[PDB]
Formats: structure tokens, sequence, C-alpha cells
């Protein structure tokens, strides 16, 4: 599992790597409960 | 006639000192023996062997 990240600018930079040995299937973005956002 | 190349006069060798060992022998020689169904993986990096 590779993951890049960027704080300033559009091009990203390497952040970390992780080995799991399994195939990822799904992903989900959970909502945020607030009173006072896009993904 | 044929070509020629300038022969080197020295040699540059650069390595990172004071680096720990990979101790791969301790990983292979362990009492806990894995199984071919649930084999694991260990990554050795930034060390000497
Ligand atoms: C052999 O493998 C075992 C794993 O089953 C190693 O035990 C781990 O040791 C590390 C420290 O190096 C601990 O952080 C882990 O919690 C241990 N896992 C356990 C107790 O399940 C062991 O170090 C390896 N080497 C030897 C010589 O036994």
């Amino acid at each position: 599992f590779y993951a890049y990240y960027a704080d300033v600018g559009m091009p990203t930079t390497f952040l970390f790597s992780l080995y799991l040995g399994t195939i990822l299937s799904h992903y989900y973005v959970m909502p945020l409960t607030c009173n006072a956002l896009e993904y | 006639l044929s070509g020629f190349t300038v022969k080197p006069v020295a040699t540059v060798y650069r390595r990172i000192p004071n680096l720990p060992d990979c101790d791969i022998d301790n990983w292979l020689n362990n009492v806990s023996v894995p199984s071919p169904l649930n084999w694991e993986r260990r990554i050795f990096s930034n060390c000497n062997f």
C-alpha cells in the first residue's frame, strides 16, 4: 500500500509505504457531523 | 586507427559509516516456524550484512 501527499502545490510527494499481503476491496468517506466541506 | 580512453588514476569509494547490522541470521534461525499458508515478510533496509 503506497501513499503520496502534498501540502503546497499540485504535485505530490512520497509519504509512507505499508505491506499487508491482501487485496483491498472497497473504501468509504464517512460524513462529518457539525453545525458551523468537499471530497 | 582505433580509439582510446583515458585510464583512471584513483578510485572513489563512499559509504555510510556507523550503520547497524541487519541481523538476518536471527530472523532465519527462530523457534517459531511459519506455515506456507500464512507466510510473512520482513523488509531489511538501512543496515549492513
Ligand atoms: C522470533 O519470532 C518471535 C515472534 O513470534 C519474536 O518475538 C517478538 O519479539 C519482538 C522483539 O524483537 C517483540 O516486540 C514481539 O512482541 C515478539 N512477538 C511475540 C512475543 O509474539 C522473537 O523476537 C524472534 N526471535 C527470537 C530469537 O525468538
